[PDB]
């Protein structure tokens, strides 16, 4: 009966399939949880290597054929694009969760109450988790942001030189800071260079004081090092003048071929003139440049780049304070350049780095700018080092930008499975078991931490719930609450004045996305596939 | 931008092209130049009398068998202080006219500053990281039209928040016809 | 069939390590053998069908296959290694194979990588302070010290008998490169040195060259073959009529506008000839083609034309004599005409025409002229040659020195070995481990010199245990210790520090894989 033609399932085959497929992608992923387990690597089918650990990329890279898991993926890749850390945990707090409902689906308990137990949990989880908060102008402020990029950058390939890392950061997002309306501290990323560019180690990978650029000189007569230079923002191609398609040219006298011609050749040299009148030294162009117009620039000893991004150029006309000027006109009918919308660079060097060439630009008088160049071995940890500079900057920004720090580790998840046990007492309806899943769902955290770091792990979970059992009753013992999880030998100690630093929106944000996917997914029993 | 006066464009800003098929013949090595300063002039004249009016935001219509909007006009509106929003298709103008209140205009002789739609908020936001939104908040003359913004983690989650929504309004659509 | 994922394959970590151990320790033994002055040269087959002949360590790994992600990765930096620095090639892949070696026992042991990378950089930090405490400063201007050093470095090429010149051709190739333009910015980009391969003739007959060499001829032979001071200019432009780009149509109705507009050509012909002619060029250097009318007019004023030049030759030909090409004939000027040149003589080399122009006053772009046998000894010479000027550049731009062979690494694994008394912990095996695996070097170098390992290495360990004895190395040529200050084997500090730092750091991105999945069709 019933004419469908594809395979369907109804009953309890689709979600134990649903089941053991989010338990395989929790298991993919839990390899490069903490800063003890290691790296990933993935080849293609040509021979291009990839080593990464970050949790999305691992995710993207994998061909996912299956919903449930599509489900996850697309979860963790708008994880990583909102906040930018915290990718994995997300989705193995979801997982757990989901394996945790499972039992209790199979117990002839309705979904509904299950789902009504875990979002009255969620919320309050996300109450109890404002009472828990540090602020970081209220303490040191410069010793917590260096903690929190250190931890950022605890597991990853730079995790013992984190030192400088974390100072190289700090210095780069104290630089990029931008000036708006004065009323909030906004901190916009992704507007430095991070070249890539193999040859030196690590330590020797230092801070540029300024914007690189990622192109060559033009002609090989203009020189390579001009002090006090003018930038100039162009964005229209200079080369040799052509008529449009509607604009044609019917010669009907032989004495003035020769004149247009000449005309069609001095257009761009007059217009080089009145541009080059100012006294302009470094010229950037967007397009490309002839051949005929670089011996100009040639003869009056200037520089000519072009092949420049729009990115780069609009950064470069922010940080010095330049104006991209897309045309000549102005308020009347004739192309005139001034001298007031004109750049201010410092000192402009083209250092050769590793055979390939780069040109350098220094800070200006308008804005200041910042430009990271890491140096690792071969490509692989180039984009390692990137990756991690971008996972720290993200981390730094949320933390500048929240105003507040939580101490991380296997602190925060216990007191909230211990607040949500406490709490279940009150509620006498058939929720009471959903708040206690949730709870025991949390703990899966420090279990993996002390899997990957091959030590006793019922022992330190039993030391752990004592501590925040001791500390949650009591109020002489209230300082024993920030005892955190120390994987390098397995005791606790102080997580507080210097361990571990993490944001408060990171931890928010992942666990009202693992309850929503939790949701959104518990409420599926039927799967109908059709036949292409 | 705080208070702008929304302007709704149906005519192209580029070189001016007639309906049958137009060719320049040049002949002398002035008229080359000439041409190009003509062109310039027409686009400042079209630029001052756009601006002459006092609007602020432009709303320009897609065109497909010309360009609706060149470099050097865009630049003389960026010059001019002027926002120009050139991405408005043609099936959302009767939305518009009727929740802006701004009557189209598609010739540059009928732009009268009376046929402008007073504006209190015309600014723009930025999400976490899902791209930009374009948002307009304040009428003078507001119509019987609204809009409702559906989030969610999940496309599907977002499509069922939709389809709830959807019937929720067919409900009570049925539940007011009825009156019982 | 439901699936999770489609060809889709995963390991497990112990083994994944195992085999990347495993293939990092084949690469090392099969790199091992182009070692040292007694080492053999290979020869390789590449699929286009030529053959490959020559003896450097990076040449032999460029042309193998593999498919293993470990030797991709050792081949990888194994080529930025010569890209760095340019020696050093074959001693940062065995560095990298004995600290697997070594390493991979302690992996065994139930031991975490993360302790195994913190003391391999707390090693390599007191490796590098130690260098930088060995170092020995050296002069610029003795030439005789930077001969030697040179010799030194290219002793184990074929080249050992006739580096009493090639020494000195690379110093003098090196001395003219080096041009300061603008600024306080001394670059020393090698693209103005032009290593031009001609087959035939002796080995003793390649000697660099005071200017450049074009492979090409005179459009006309009735134009002069030897000038004694010429005044050679340069063009950019095309000397001949062609169209335009705006699309234009030309619509007679007479009948002298045919002739009118053949005479208006010929007209405009001979004005750019004359402004040409104008400035008294001699030698006309452009990159595009030449007509007939044009020709005729420079042969009437006995000038020399040269057609079809490339950018790089033109570049070296403006900065061997002194001028700047210029793509505008109307706006020549004077100051774009270059006066350096000194002798421009078109001789044949083997039904081969060549315009050698040379006695420059003070050029900045040198051609070596390789004079052989077949093409693969021309490709070695050429190879050698590169070697040779890189390894002088490197030496000029960081006037250090470490005593050479295998005195710096028994020093340096002695002063870790007296440094590691002092700690505690587990920290301490791993840091003995690395000191002890410094001595791969001396004992492939005694292997193939006089295959006694155990008694020179205990011999080289009793006379580095000294505090007075840390230039004490094994010569490659006998087979017995003898000090470094009377021998002339030395190397540069930079070249060393690259090639520990290059090896350090492929060791630990090699120590930290534990899961291989392969099987995405890429994206
Ligand atoms: N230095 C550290 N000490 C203790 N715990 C840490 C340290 N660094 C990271 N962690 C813990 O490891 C967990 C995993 O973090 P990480 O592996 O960096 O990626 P993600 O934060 O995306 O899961 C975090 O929840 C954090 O609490
Ligand atoms: N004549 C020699 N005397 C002492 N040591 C030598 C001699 N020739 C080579 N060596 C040593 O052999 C090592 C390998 O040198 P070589 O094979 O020429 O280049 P690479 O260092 O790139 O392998 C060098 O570190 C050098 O110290
Ligand atoms: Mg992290
Ligand atoms: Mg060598």
């Amino acid at each position: 009966p019933l004419s469908v033609f594809g395979d369907r399932s109804t009953g309890e085959t689709i979600r134990s399939q649903n089941v053991m497929a989010a338990a395989s992608i929790a298991n993919i992923v839990k390899s490069s949880l903490g800063p003890v387990g290691l790296d990933k690597m993935l080849v293609d089918d040509i021979g291009d290597v990839t080593i990464t650990n970050d949790g999305a990329t691992i995710l993207k890279l994998l061909e996912v054929e299956h919903p449930a898991a599509k489900v996850l993926c697309e979860l963790a890749d708008l994880q990583d694009k909102e906040v930018g850390d915290g990718t994995t945990s997300v989705v193995i707090i979801a997982a757990e969760l989901l394996k945790n409902a499972d039992e209790l689906v199979k117990q002839k308990i309705h979904p509904t109450s299950v789902i009504s137990g875990y979002r009255l949990a969620c919320k309050e989880a996300v109450r109890y988790i404002n009472e828990n908060l540090i602020v970081n102008t209220d303490e040191l402020g410069r010793d917590c942001l260096i903690n929190a990029a250190k931890t950022s950058m605890s597991s990853k390939i730079i995790g013992i030189n984190g030192d400088f890392f974390a100072n190289m950061v700090v210095d780069a997002v104290l630089a990029i800071k931008y000036t708006d309306i004065r009323g909030q501290p906004r901190y916009p990323v992704n507007s430095v260079n991070i070249l890539k560019a193999h040859g030196r180690s690590q330590m020797e990978s230092m801070l540029i004081s300024g914007y690189a650029l990622n192109c060559v000189v033009g002609s090989q007569g203009m020189p390579k090092r001009i002090v006090n230079a003018k930038i100039a923002c162009l964005d229209f191609s200079l080369q040799k003048t052509k008529m449009k398609l509607g604009v044609q040219v019917v010669i009907t006298d032989p004495e003035k071929l020769d004149q247009i011609r000449q005309r069609e050749s001095d257009i761009t040299k007059e217009r080089i003139q009145k541009i080059l009148a100012t006294g302009a030294n470094v010229i950037l162009t967007t397009g490309g440049i002839d051949d005929m117009c670089l011996k100009y620039f040639v003869e009056a000893g200037a520089m000519a780049v072009r092949r420049v991004l729009k990115r780069d150029l609009k950064r470069i006309a922010k940080a010095s304070g330049a104006t991209i000027l897309s045309t000549l006109a102005n308020l009347e009918g004739e192309e005139t350049f001034e001298a007031a919308m004109l750049g201010q660079a410092e000192e402009v060097v083209q250092e050769r780095i590793c055979d390939d060439e780069l040109i350098l630009i220094k800070n200006t008088k308008a804005r200041t700018s910042a430009s990271i160049i890491l140096r690792g071995a071969n490509d692989f940890m180039c984009d390692e080092m990137e990756r991690s500079l971008h996972d720290a900057l993200c981390v730094v920004k949320r933390v500048l930008e929240s105003k507040s720090v939580v101490p991380g580790g296997g602190a925060v998840e216990a007191a909230l499975s211990i607040y949500l046990e406490n709490y279940a007492t009150s509620m006498g309806s058939r929720e009471q078991l959903a708040i206690a899943e949730f709870a025991r769902s949390l703990l899966v955290i420090p279990n993996t931490l002390a899997v990957n770091a091959a030590q006793d792990s019922t022992d330190l979970v039993a030391k752990l719930r004592a501590f925040h059992n001791e500390a949650q009753v009591n109020p002489e013992r209230k300082n024993l609450k920030w005892i955190g999880l120390d994987l390098s030998n397995g005791k606790p100690r102080d997580n507080k004045q210097a361990g571990v630093f993490e944001p408060t929106i990171v931890k928010v944000k992942s666990l009202k996305f693992a309850t929503e996917a939790a949701i959104t997914i518990l409420r599926i029993d039927d799967l109908i596939k059709l036949h292409p | 931008v705080e208070k702008a006066k929304i302007g709704l464009i149906q005519f192209c800003l580029s070189a001016p092209k007639t309906d049958m098929d137009n060719q320049i013949v040049v002949s002398d090595y002035a008229q080359m130049d000439r041409v190009l300063r003509e062109e310039r002039a027409y686009i400042l004249n079209l630029v001052k009398q756009i601006k002459k009016t006092g609007c602020n935001v432009l709303l320009i219509q897609k065109s497909i068998l010309r360009d609706a909007l060149s470099d050097l006009a865009l630049h003389f509106l960026n010059k001019m202080k002027i926002m120009v929003i050139k991405d408005i298709e043609r099936e959302d103008i009767e939305f518009i006219c009727k929740t802006i209140g701004t009557k189209p205009v598609a010739h540059i002789d009928q732009f009268t500053a009376d046929m402008l739609g007073s504006a209190e908020l015309a600014e723009e936001v930025n999400l976490n990281g899902s791209g930009k939104l374009l948002k307009i908040t304040g009428c003078a003359s507001p119509g019987k039209t609204v809009t409702i913004v559906v989030r969610g983690s999940n496309k599907l989650v977002i499509e069922e928040a939709e389809r709830s929504i959807h019937d929720a309004l067919c409900v009570i659509r049925c539940l007011v016809k009825k009156r019982a | 069939v439901l699936v999770l994922s489609q060809n889709t394959k995963r390991e497990s970590g112990r083994k994944v390590q195992s085999g990347n151990i495993n293939a990092a320790k084949t690469i090392a033994d099969i790199i091992r053998t182009c070692l040292g002055p007694k080492s053999m040269m290979k020869m390789l087959l590449d699929p286009m069908g030529g053959i490959v002949m020559t003896n450097d360590g990076n040449a032999i790994l460029r042309e193998i296959q593999v498919q293993h992600p470990a030797a991709k990765s050792m081949i990888e930096i194994s080529r930025t290694q010569d890209e760095e620095v340019g020696d050093g090639t074959t001693s940062v892949i065995i560095l990298a194979g004995e600290m697997l070696s070594v390493a991979e026992h302690f992996l065994e042991q139930q031991m975490h990588p993360t302790v195994v990378i913190s003391a391999y950089r707390k090693a390599l930090d007191d490796m590098i302070s130690t260098l930088k405490k060995i170092s020995i400063p050296v002069d610029i201007s003795d030439s005789d010290m930077m001969l030697n050093i040179i010799n030194s470095s290219i002793t184990t090429k074929a080249i050992s008998r006739w580096s009493s010149l090639a020494c000195n051709i690379a110093l003098d190739a090196v001395k003219m490169v080096q041009f300061e333009e603008n600024g306080r910015k001394e670059i020393d980009i090698k693209k103005y040195a032009r290593v031009e391969k001609i087959p035939g003739g002796i080995i003793e007959d390649s000697c660099v060259l005071r200017g450049v060499m074009i492979n090409k001829d005179v459009t006309h032979p009735r134009m002069r073959r030897y000038i004694k001071n010429p005044r050679i200019v340069l063009l950019d432009s095309s000397l001949e009529y062609k169209k335009g780009e705006s699309q234009t149509d030309i619509e007679i109705t007479r009948e002298e506008d045919f002739t009118r507009i053949l005479q208006m050509e010929e007209e405009y012909i001979q004005q750019l000839c004359e402004d040409i002619i104008q400035l008294k060029p001699d030698v006309v250097i452009t990159e595009k083609g030449i007509s007939d009318l044009a020709q005729h007019y420079l042969m009437r004023a006995n000038i020399t034309a040269i057609r079809r030049v490339r950018k790089t030759d033109n570049n070296r030909i403006a900065r061997a004599c002194g001028a700047r090409i210029v793509s505008r004939p109307e706006e020549l000027r004077e100051d774009d005409v270059g006066t350096g040149a000194g002798l421009l003589e078109i001789k044949k080399i083997g039904d081969e025409y060549f315009t050698f122009i040379t006695d420059c006053k003070d050029p900045k772009a040198c051609t070596i002229l390789l004079r052989g046998a077949s093409k693969e000894i021309l490709s070695e010479v050429e190879r050698n040659l590169q070697d040779a000027m890189q390894v002088c550049r490197n030496v000029l731009l960081d006037p250090q020195l470490v005593p050479g062979g295998g005195a710096s690494e028994m020093a340096v694994a002695h002063a870790l070995t007296e440094k590691s008394k002092a700690m505690t912990g587990v920290e301490q095996w791993p840091y003995r481990a690395v000191a002890q695996a410094l001595e791969v070097i001396p004992r492939t170098l005694i292997q193939n010199c006089g295959a006694s390992t155990i008694r020179l290495l205990t011999s080289l360990r009793a006379k580095h245990t000294q505090e007075n004895c840390e230039t004490w190395g094994v010569n490659g040529e006998t087979g017995t210790l003898v000090d470094m200050k009377e021998l002339g084997i030395w190397e540069p500090l930079a070249v060393k520090l690259q090639t520990y730092k290059t090896a350090v750091e492929t060791a630990v991105l090699l120590l930290r894989i534990d899961d291989i999945v392969s099987g995405h069709k890429k994206k």
